[PDB]
RNA sequence: GCUUGAGUCUCGUAGAGGGGGGUAGAAUUCCAGGUGUAGCGGUGAAAUGCGUAGAGAUCUGGAGGAAUACCGGUGGCGAAGGCGGCCCCCUGGACGAAGACUGACGCUCAGGUGCGAAAGCGUGGGGAGCAAACAGGAUUAGAUACCCUGGUAGUCCACGCCGUAAACGAUGUCGACUUGGAGGUUGUGCCCUUGAGGCGUGGCUUCCGGAGCUAACGCGUUAAGUCGACCGCCUGGGGAGUACGGCCGCAAGGUUAAAACUCAAAUGAAUUGACGGGGGCCCGCACAAGCGGUGGAGCAUGUGGUUUAAUUCGAUGCAACGCG
């Protein structure tokens, strides 16, 4: 809004590992209002990454986040008969929604067969540094670096 | 070649461009850059980072003459007036002393006529 | 605006001591000035337009400073 | 006759006042070279244009024409137009102090005469920069415009012509009188210049306001206040500062200057709104940050159309169209 300034909700810790990163992704990933369907996609993604490779379940998600989290991104702005693209960082707090929205949105993309394998798949790449929700963070932060004379 | 130890920089800034040339101190030009030449066509050359980059270009392509300190000769307005000397004592050189260079007549000839 | 680098000195003193010298120098200004050619009638109109906002502007925070406000 | 108007003489002061002749520095462009490489220039973005025959940049040497940064100031001078580097020659006006002198010699002025920006004209020179016309590139529905790249007359000089400008404080010249304040600039008198001081007196000028005047806005000791002398001009809007005639001009054209016809208005200042691709402040799922849709497919339903014997009537920008 223009007037106001809104203090953030509170959410509750997933009930498997307790932890509120987690909470907020099976938040992102649902669709439909149905947290039941979701939160089995999500621990069924991290029992076969965990299995698959790495130690533990909460370590290697975090993995995975931090290879795709954005560091500097691009905000539009309009001067005269073109716009114009200033480049801003980006606060902590934008930095984590950012990582798990582009996680999410790349892994439904993938042509595995179940949701449960292709976040799996995702969260794989994301760690090994591979795939399309790596490849959208070094897109972000080229269109800063090629614009960041206008900062 | 020939070793050149005492140069002079000149900065041609200006509105729409950049042109640094290291010239030795008796006005032979060594190499030059400028800032459209380093992929900064358009209206990203008359920003002052484009400028910079003119200078880092330019503190190259004299690796060959060893150059140790640098007389900085600033023409014209422009936003690469600043960010251009500040990037040639970043890329290593010695700044011996800054001097004002431009051509400010003494109400001689005509100007252009003022844009609509 | 000459501007020589002493002994025994940092050099972004000495940068900032070279915008004071352009600066009080004038010479952006005076560049900016002569790009186009101003009309000898735009040139009188403009200097006692801002002379006639210099006198005014003088004496309209005098009759503001006999006021209170609230 | 007189000296309170007007003028003359003695001494100084300030000033882009005028005419002529020299000279200085910065900068633009061009010419001849050295170094040096692939870009330069331009724009909202581009392209035309210049460049590998080597531009742009940088240094050296030279030739040319025009204008005088800073000082510089609602500062100064001039009747108006106007006048800005520095030095010399010729020259006009103003002002101030103390005196001497002439003794109404004064004010205005139809015709008349002179001066009169810029553009323009003629003859002869000059030509850097800028730039009507012109050409190209863009923008555009078109763009014989604004924008960009070039560019001739002109802008400059000598001598003639033109004689008009929003030639404007839209306010004719001269004289007298009528509360104040803060400034600028330029002389002069008195005293503790004894110390960046204090008090008077003149000339010119910018601002704010009192009585008064004014339709109002506003003017307000430099009146648009209160009076006197002389001159110029006005008499509803359009046609029209036009036609014909006279004078002037090389020409462009200037000046003097109507009528038929036509309308009931045209106009000035101020007031309340509305509007603005004027300004400031603030708000709204207005945008920005996000989630899910419509526009495509099949069907339901409503409406325009066409059809029909009738396809009953109504609502039909937002604010009609799963509405009565
Ligand atoms: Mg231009
Ligand atoms: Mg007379
Ligand atoms: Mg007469
Ligand atoms: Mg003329
Ligand atoms: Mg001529
Ligand atoms: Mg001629
Ligand atoms: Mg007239
Ligand atoms: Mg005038
Ligand atoms: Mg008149
Ligand atoms: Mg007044
Ligand atoms: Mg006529
Ligand atoms: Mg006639
Ligand atoms: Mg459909
Ligand atoms: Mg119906």
């Amino acid at each position: 809004p223009r007037r106001r300034v809104i203090g953030q909700r509170k959410i509750l810790p997933d009930p498997k590992f307790g932890s509120e990163l987690l909470a907020k992704f099976v938040n992102i990933l649902m669709v439909d209002g149905k947290k039941s369907t979701a939160e089995s996609i999500v621990y069924s993604a991290l029992e076969t990454l965990a299995q698959r490779s790495g130690k533990s379940e909460l370590e290697a998600f975090e993995v995975a986040l931090e290879n795709v989290r954005p560091t500097v991104e691009v905000k539009s702005r309009r001067v005269g008969g073109s716009t114009y693209q200033v480049p801003v960082e980006v606060r902590p707090v934008r930095r984590n929604a950012l990582a798990m929205r582009w996680i999410v949105e790349a892994a439904r993309k993938r042509g595995d067969k179940s949701m449960a394998l292709r976040l799996a798949n995702e969260l794989s790449d994301a760690a090994e540094n591979k795939g399309t929700a790596v490849k959208k963070r070094e897109d972000v932060h080229r269109m800063a670096e090629a614009n960041k004379a206008f900062a | 070649r020939k070793q050149v130890s005492d140069g002079v920089a000149h900065i041609h800034a200006s509105f729409n461009n950049t042109i640094v040339t290291i010239t030795d101190r008796q006005g032979n030009a060594l190499g030059w850059a400028t800032a459209g030449g380093s992929g900064f066509r358009g209206s990203r050359k008359s920003t002052p980072f484009a400028a910079q980059v003119a200078a880092e270009r330019c503190a190259d392509a004299v690796k060959e003459y060893g150059i140790k300190n640098l007389e900085v000769m600033v023409k014209g307005p422009g936003p690469g007036r600043e960010s251009t000397i500040r990037a040639l004592n970043a890329a290593g050189f010695r700044i011996t002393n800054i001097t004002d260079v431009t051509p400010i007549p003494h109400n001689g000839c005509r100007p252009p006529k003022k844009r609509r | 605006p000459v501007i020589k680098v002493r002994e025994n000195e940092p050099f972004d003193v000495a940068l900032r001591r070279f915008k004071r010298s352009c600066e009080k120098a004038g010479v952006l200004a005076e560049v900016r000035r002569r790009e186009f050619y101003e009309k000898p009638t735009t040139e009188r109109k403009r200097a006692k337009a801002s002379a006639v906002k210099r006198h005014a502007k003088k004496l309209a925070r005098e009759n503001a400073r006999r006021t209170r406000l609230y």
